């Protein structure tokens, strides 16, 4: 029962530390940059045979 | 027979020349028309083998491909630019085909001429097609190489995220062509080349890894890490989802029916992901040791219990052939 106790007290830690308030906004960001980098490249790749 | 020996010879250098075309490029009309003629019928034989080579250009499809298997989002790209190819070389090999004396043969009686001639007009209109499916077929041949390098090592914590500007890139490709041919057929091919990518990287994730963890029965976040794969998957669902909104109209696609192969291997991937959660918590139950009231008999019947799973496992656990084929049933 302690050792199960123990690992109730480490899941409230795993839940804080992993889960952090707006994280889908941050990772939103990153994939909007990531677009905007891949629709630079289609232009790019569309001017060649062109 | 003297001439008509000459005339089997040259039907010969007719099948030797279709030969090098199968093993070559194509290129069956060039051999099929008469060398040095000083006769009609001589000429009538190379408008015959000009024919067949219509008619290989038109057997050739995409749904062929992707009937018997592959459908690989680089293989499809590479389909497109080989077919592209093989016309661009027709288109050169039509020239050479259409000579002056080749023009005066049709003339002197000339409705196999006429057939041929507008299916190579027609082999010229869809080989522009096939030139804007090219262009195309190299962005996901692109698309294929930053999947085809994979090492089969992490990936899809990456590739979901990059899933998204992939799919856009695509709902971009249809607006910039505009009179690209044969466009519900190419979406048929997108589809099957996500599908079959996903195929493999869910492959590298199981098969012998995930049959020699079950056995060891030591790794739970690797059972999670599965869990993770799948989401991967349904995320390039979602954006795939994202791109018809993005789309606007005309949305295609047909993953209901098309999706059904890659909704199939999620499903049972699903399935061993709700019975591997279960083996966990067996593990767990054997370490219980409540003592309280009535003691060891209570004990005995949980340990039975636990080695009953235990039993199961290695009924499971043996695992001949399986490996969780989406094929195998």
């Amino acid at each position: 029962l302690e050792t199960i106790k123990k690992q109730q007290e480490l899941a409230k830690r795993q839940v804080q530390k992993d889960m952090g308030s707006q994280k889908e906004k941050w990772e939103k960001k990153k994939l909007e940059m990531i677009e905007t980098a891949e629709a630079s490249f289609h232009e790019n790749l569309a001017k060649n045979p062109v | 027979v003297a001439k008509d020996l000459m005339e089997k010879f040259n039907n010969y250098v007719a099948q030797v020349y279709v030969l090098l075309g199968q093993i070559k490029g194509k290129t069956m009309l060039p051999l099929p028309s008469h060398k040095l003629t000083s006769k009609d019928k001589a000429h009538v034989f190379e408008g015959s083998i000009i024919t067949w080579t219509k008619q290989i250009k038109n057997v050739l499809k995409l749904e062929p491909e992707q009937l018997l298997k592959y459908g690989n989002d680089p293989g499809p790209l590479a389909e497109i630019e080989f077919w592209q190819n093989k016309r661009d070389n027709l288109n050169l090999i039509d020239s050479q085909l259409k000579s002056v004396e080749v023009q005066n043969i049709l003339h002197f009686l000339k409705s196999t001429y006429t057939t041929p001639f507008t299916k190579l007009q027609a082999e010229v209109k869809k080989a522009r097609l096939e030139a804007n499916e090219n262009y195309r077929y190299l962005f996901t041949l692109k698309d294929l190489f930053s999947k085809l390098q994979e090492s089969q090592p992490s990936d899809f914590p990456t590739l979901y995220e990059l899933f998204i500007p992939i799919m856009h890139t695509i709902l971009l490709i249809y607006n910039k062509s505009k009179t690209y041919n044969q466009p519900p057929r190419l979406v048929v091919l997108i589809r099957e080349i996500c599908n079959a990518i996903i195929s493999n990287a869910q492959a590298f994730v199981d098969k012998d890894t995930i049959f020699s963890l079950i056995d060891s029965k030591e790794t739970t976040e690797a059972c999670d890490k599965l869990q993770v794969t799948l989401d991967v998957c349904s995320k390039f669902k979602d954006a795939y989802f994202e791109y018809k909104a993005k789309a606007g109209g005309n949305w295609k696609l047909t993953s209901n029916a098309l999706f059904v192969r890659l909704d199939s291997f999620l499903e049972r991937c699903q399935d061993i992901l709700h019975l591997t959660n279960t083996i966990v918590q067996f593990n767990k139950l054997e370490k219980i040791e409540l003592g309280g009231t009535k003691g060891k008999t209570l004990t005995e019947s949980i340990a039975q219990i636990f080695k009953e799973f235990e039993e199961a496992v290695q009924a499971f656990t043996s695992v001949s052939y399986d490996i969780m084929n989406i094929a195998e049933k």
